[PDB]
């Protein structure tokens, strides 16, 4: 891990040169040392706020919501120093981590950045309250390259479909705790005790893992199907029969 | 109306997203109750009609062990309609619940207190008391029929309340919150743009009184 | 203002300085002010003590800033506030921790700070509050219903937050060893109540499962006498942590009790309902309610402990009975 | 305390259901039934089968198709729930499932 | 990717250029890619060519704009975007089009503009989309929905839309004549489907008439037969459109006849039924199915035509046998 | 036009003084325009004279004010408008109230100030209308709905005010004395009305009490036959004040009437309802439905103020026939 702090009352131009020494060094070790580097760059709308800056100090008129109108091509400046190379071994994945302010996904900050990247994961303050860690929220998460993150010789033959099946259990569940809540316990079927219970168990030992716990994805893999062995074979319907007879028994 | 004439400001944006968000919501869980109480509603639906085409054959049995009755005890209509005295079977309201709705249903419930006893002890006989099997037995199938009845009525009156509680909210009042959360996007741009023009008027001021000053 | 130190009465004015600033005095004075303020507890907190900073409205020291901007003819950032807001706020707030202080003599000082924010009608995207919370560790944000309710504090529980809590895990292992899973306990029980409050609106109340039944009456309990305090009365004008931890934990081994008594019951031919449960035990339920009048003054800590035992105890006793 | 049932329907019927134990003399002695004879006319069955719904313990009423095709306004007319109706066959007119009042609100049948 | 010319497998590259940059790149290089690309293509066009230029989201290139603007310090217009949107997509647009190539050897080139939008979050609203639907004349609305139920290609058939319907009369009554009826009576099918798909859940499908059957079991082999298409099969990744008409027509003779054989049997006791015909001719429903499955390359036009054909017979007197 | 004065037709031309500037007319002339119709209307007043001038539409004047300033590159308040546009309009109205002429011989003259306003959009937050509520005692907003429906004159009678009511009772009382409980209970009807209607929006008239259905019909007749008022008719054109008292007594006392009934034998077992009264009185309710046809100048006072009385014995005599 190399490390860059720009404190809260560090200099504000400081923060904006920031994540540009960060990427740098990270193009330095990808690029040209060969290695597959992760740049973990937190505080995107502290970086966007010491632009802002920057922008009233050139005396530049605020743009959109007061924040600089080339705000998308700085966040794409920043992001876009990522990805893999032809010619070389190594590779730069990026999370930058965002504040939206007043949980507002339409604040530029957040917009721009959905529009440079490819993904995004939740952070959902009805689970932080509940007290689930990592309070991440899969049903509006997504990340586009999980087709090609994921596979045989990459993660396992069964990664796509396990995934598939569990946030597909994962929303069916919601929706029936939902039910619940008008027509009654007594009144769900067999199938939606089954929901209900794959959620609860879902969200108590896939989300919930704590801050300390290490699971290579093999062990999630194996949780998840943990998670969906509380189903029989037959409701695992987005689970191809191929990989259900290999990876569902035991 | 068209608005719910909040006045324009990001708190009050807020506060409209909020509304449209929990009448969503709303809307999603009614829609759900309305569909519990269809499908119940359809179940017994098909049960009324099985249950009248059963009756269309426990009805005529009974209706034909009368005849045969009539065969042998002679004429004991009038006796049995003059000899009332009091009901041997009574019924006995019972709560059914489906999502929120309650619905009414009925007990069979007997009393004991038999007054056609010795009816036909001379000529009757096996007759008659076959005739009062099959027309308690008849009894026992219009006493579900006519508690299925009414927790059909009762259903159908909850799924149209609930269908127009529905309809209202997805007709009116979402209506209402889009137009007036558009409404306030359009004003807030508006104060962005006034706030952009005096910015720009001051400083093109400023660049003429450093020309007047240079 | 009078406190208890060494078995006597003191003036609070003894310990404590004030820097005043009415609306009319000069802006320039006014953004000086919690400068002045918080220099003046940088250097008691350098003295090697505990200095708590109150800043009556960051907010006001925002409108100075922002005029002077004007005044300056500088380009503002949204809402008009100069584009340095932040900046400047961290400066201010940043200079708070608890440091080992400079000097030979070893000590450690530290410096708490409690700014208020007052955006324009309770607004949360105030460029200011923005600002501070994008410094602050802990924020107590306000429930415009709970203060129209008068449910006071009106502390709104679902967006406030603190981030002290991972640091404070040592503290609480070592004193109030079974404070931690009480506040997790606690804030799951308040969410599940707004999770089914909406629901109980919306559609109605009578399919909710018995536990959420106990799930919604413990937080009204929870609510209404336990985050529940006036303030001026001489029994809650001040509750110790003791009693604080104690009454949690009476409040959650009632919830803990009697949602196990509803699960084991469930699927058997004696039953248990939230209903059976208040009609038996109503003294109870009484008496939890009134542990929030306990006075440590004259009810000391020993007697207020014993006193929550006593529930506990007859809690137990009730249920135990109830089953 | 608990609701009767109450016959509207040909002397057979009525004295089938009287031997199934359904009627009974009240305080004031009114019968909760009734034998549709040819001397008897439409007004006098609407009479008695009002004066059958007003009746608050009365629960569940009794009709021959013929008898409610007859009065069949009144069953129309008749919308709350409790006093639940059936439309019964008899020997004179076989029952039918189309034109029943409760039906009435059925269109996916 | 590669295309076959001449019995070739030659690489479409051979034919094709890429304006292609990314989000970090000049915002002026990205703001003129959409004027590079359409020069390219009218160049090409003027040399004789049909072009077809693509541009892949012109959402960004408006946001490009957008941000030229801002630096520019140009007046917001409408949702932040420049006082020009509108004038620059309909002047772009306007460059797509069909001319009598400038020069002496008479020629005809083409550039046909196929430029994608992003709505936010699916919403048609914003400037960007709204100025592009006002200008372009088709929509091909790939839909997400469509996609996750396995209908490929995902065209949602029912919110894209095209406005050259009336121009093409001229081409299709001149080389497919019957293309034009059968493309009406399909869409009519369609519109009635989704029609029927509320009645459905209002009275379930045993209320539907016996022509509400035959709608909506036309209307779902139009969709999974027809409509639906697999891009990678050797057989109908590319379809001739004297196969596609030929197989709309007979799905269309199918459904005209069905229709005329219920509605003439309506005033019999030996009334038809849509289960009837099912149960008669499901090889013909079989065959129906698999008018796809027809190669165009090795099944030359000439025998896919005498299939159809022959299928049509086949039709023919099951249903006069039947009737 | 012409007003008899003496028994003599004298067109009103002859008092009547035009200061038109037109849209296309030079844009600074519009201020111009409306200082010298103020001027004409205060030299007329000082004769005696009880002087109106109608400014056609305030707003342009604004947005003229807006135009100059604009090229003088003053610093804009809301929307553009100059800082100093509600002090001109203050200015302006300020110039309206009945005075007591200047010179030797005492006079009384008049200036009424009727002001049309054009909010931009029909939005009256617009400056100019802003601006313009807080300076007009009388307040005629009208309604685009209303317009649309051709329900002329469009005044929304709910925001729509006059602080001259209580300066008027004096007035009222003794010229009209039978009109001030009319408007009021007129308000009345209309305020629960529109509270009704919020109410049936959602849940529709089937829970409505009986008397909140007479109130929704009075309100409906009220309306669509008092309130509107064809202004392109030899009828009502001009609606004397006596027709303005005479058709709200009338449909007041209807009110009076169907309500008394309904409250009355709402114990009793032939409960009057909507339904009933309708349908024994279709011909009274379309008399007063008529009412408004009555023409002050073919038809005289007398003989509409008999109309009226009749109609009203009518309706005495048909409501104690049905009770
Ligand atoms: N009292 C009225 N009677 C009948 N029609 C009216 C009346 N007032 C307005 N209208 C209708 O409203 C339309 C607009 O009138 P006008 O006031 O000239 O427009 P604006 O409101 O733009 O000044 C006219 O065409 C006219 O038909």
């Amino acid at each position: 891990v190399c490390l860059f702090l720009n404190l809260a009352n560090d200099p504000t131009i400081e923060r904006i040169i920031t994540p540009r020494l960060a990427l740098t060094t990270a193009e330095f070790l990808a690029y040209q040392c060969e290695k597959h580097v992760l740049v973990i760059l937190t505080d995107m709308s502290s970086y966007a706020e010491a632009l802002r800056e920057v922008s009233a100090a050139r005396e530049e008129v605020p743009g959109r919501r007061g924040f600089p109108g080339y705000m998308y091509t700085d966040l794409a400046t920043i992001y876009e120093r990522a990805g893999r190379v032809e010619g070389r071994n190594g590779s730069i994945t990026q999370i930058p981590i965002l504040t939206m302010p007043n949980d507002d996904i339409t604040h530029p900050i957040p917009d721009l950045t959905g529009y440079i990247t490819e993904g995004q994961i939740y952070v959902d303050r009805q689970l932080h309250n509940r007290q689930i860690y990592p309070p991440i929220n899969v049903l509006p998460s997504l990340s586009r390259l999980m087709k090609s993150a994921i596979g045989e010789g990459m993660t396992r033959k069964d990664h796509a479909d396990v995934s598939n099946q569990l946030y597909a259990c994962y929303a069916i569940g919601k929706d029936v705790q939902a039910m619940k809540a008008v027509v009654g316990e007594e009144a769900l079927t067999s199938d939606d005790l089954l929901y209900l219970e794959f959620l609860q168990k879902f969200e108590k030992n896939f989300i919930t893992q704590g801050p300390y716990e290490n699971r290579t994805v093999y062990e999630t893999l194996d949780i998840g199907w943990q998670l969906l062995r509380i189903f029989p074979k037959e409701m695992l319907k987005r689970i191809p029969q191929s990989t259900l007879s290999e990876f569902y028994p035991r | 109306k068209d608005r719910i004439e909040i006045f324009p400001s990001r708190m009050a944006q807020t506060i409209m997203k909020a509304r449209l968000k929990g009448a969503q919501t709303g809307r999603n869980l009614l829609k759900k109750k309305s569909d519990a109480l269809t499908l119940r509603f359809r179940q017994i639906l098909k049960k009324i009609i099985e249950t009248k085409m059963l009756m269309g054959e426990v009805m005529r049995e009974a209706a034909f062990s009368l005849a045969e009755a009539k065969f042998t005890a002679g004429d004991f209509s009038t006796t049995v309609i003059q000899n009332v005295n009091k009901a041997q079977v009574k019924i006995r309201a019972k709560k059914d619940n489906v999502a929120g709705v309650t619905l009414p249903v009925f007990e069979h419930y007997h009393e004991g207190t038999d007054s056609y006893e010795l009816t036909g002890l001379a000529r009757g006989g096996e007759q008659l008391a076959k005739l009062k099997r099959n027309y308690a037995k008849a009894v026992e199938l219009l006493v579900e029929l006519a508690s299925l009845q009414t927790s059909f009525v009762t259903l159908d009156e909850a799924i149209k309340i609930t269908n127009r509680r529905v309809n209202a909210i997805e007709h009116v009042i979402i209506p209402r919150i889009e137009r007036t959360l558009a409404y306030i996007i359009t004003e807030l741009d508006e104060r962005e743009r006034e706030e952009f023009y005096r910015l720009k008027k001051i400083q093109e001021k400023k660049k003429i009184i450093k020309e007047k000053s240079e | 203002l009078t406190m208890e130190v060494d078995g006597k009465v003191e003036s609070i004015m003894k310990r404590t300085a004030l820097v005043a600033n009415t609306s009319n005095m000069p802006v320039a004075a006014r953004e000086a002010s919690i400068y002045t303020g918080i220099t003046l507890s940088e250097y008691f907190r350098d003295m090697g003590y505990h200095v708590s900073m109150m800043a009556d409205s960051t907010s006001r020291w925002a409108e100075a800033l922002r005029e002077i901007s004007g005044r300056l003819a500088e380009m503002p950032a949204d809402s008009g506030y100069p584009a340095y807001l932040g900046a400047r706020l961290a400066s201010f707030y940043e200079r708070a921790g608890r440091v080992k202080c400079l000097g030979n003599p070893e000590r450690e000082g530290s410096v708490s700070i409690v700014g208020a924010v007052s955006p324009p009608g309770g607004d949360f995207s105030d460029p200011v509050t923005s600002a501070t919370l994008g410094i602050v560790q802990v924020f107590w944000g306000l429930d415009k219903k709970l203060a129209q309710r008068k449910h006071f504090p009106s502390v709104n529980w679902l967006i406030s937050y603190s981030k002290y809590m991972r640091a404070l895990d040592e503290y609480y292992d070592k004193h109030f060893t079974e404070f931690v899973p009480l506040r997790t306990k606690a804030k799951e029980i308040l969410q599940e109540e707004e999770d089914l409050a909406e629901i109980v609106q919306l559609v109605g109340k009578a399919s909710l499962a018995e536990t959420d039944k106990i799930t919604l009456e413990v937080a009204k309990l929870i609510k209404d006498d336990f985050l529940q305090q006036n303030g001026y009365t001489p029994y809650d004008r001040f509750c110790p942590f003791y009693k604080t931890v104690g009454m949690l934990s009476n409040m959650i081994s009632f919830y803990d009790m009697a949602r196990r008594a509803v699960e084991t019951t469930a699927q058997s031919d004696n039953k248990i309902t939230w209903s059976i449960i208040r009609e038996h035990m109503g003294e109870i339920l009484y008496k939890l309610s009134s542990m929030k009048f306990k006075d440590p003054v004259k009810d000391g800590e020993a007697k207020i402990k014993a006193d929550y035992a006593q529930l506990l105890e007859d809690m137990q006793n009730a249920f135990r009975s109830l089953e | 305390r608990g609701k009767l049932i109450a016959v509207i329907g040909d002397e057979d019927t009525v004295t089938g259901f009287l031997l199934g134990g359904i009627g009974e003399l009240n305080k004031n002695r009114h019968p909760n039934f009734l034998v549709v004879e040819k001397d008897t006319t439409i007004n006098e069955i609407e009479d008695t089968f009002r004066q059958f719904l007003n009746r608050d313990d009365i629960g569940i009423i009794l009709i021959n198709q013929y008898i409610a095709e007859m009065v069949r306004h009144a069953l129309d007319a008749h919308q709350r729930s409790i006093p639940a109706v059936l439309e019964i066959p008899s020997k004179e007119h076989p029952y039918d499932a189309a034109k029943d009042s409760i039906l009435r609100r059925a269109k996916g049948m």
